[PDB]
């Protein structure tokens, strides 16, 4: 509850007074090929 | 003479103090004759306008109501 009425606090009550590639295309190829990422 | 000039003073200050809805407004207002000091001249009259306008107005001030654990609701009330 505190936690959530820091969030809430983080707004409001801005102030005081808080209230306290060709390479990559083969390779991709070859892994598709492959079956394996 | 100087004795009800202060007790004047006393008695507008009081009910200054006080608030009231009917308040001094229809005292004043019927206190257009002498409700302020007359025993020697020159301050009389100066003392006379200055207590005839009561004196400016100004709100300030944080958690200043009823029930101050409702002063933060006043202030809760300030967001929408």
């Amino acid at each position: 509850a505190y936690n959530c009425a820091i969030s809430v606090i983080c707004c409001v009550f801005n102030e005081l007074k808080f209230y306290q590639s060709t390479l990559s295309e083969e390779m991709s190829q070859f892994d598709f090929s492959t079956g394996v990422q | 003479e100087q004795r009800f000039n202060n007790f004047l003073k006393a008695l507008q200050e009081k009910v200054e103090i006080k608030q009231l809805n009917h308040f001094w407004e229809i005292v004043v207002q019927d206190g257009i004759t002498l409700i302020t000091k007359e025993e020697a001249s020159g301050s009389s009259v100066t003392a006379e306008e200055a207590k005839k306008f009561l004196a400016k107005d100004k709100p300030s001030g944080d958690t200043a109501a009823v029930f101050e654990e409702g002063g933060d609701v006043d202030d809760l009330l300030d967001m929408i």
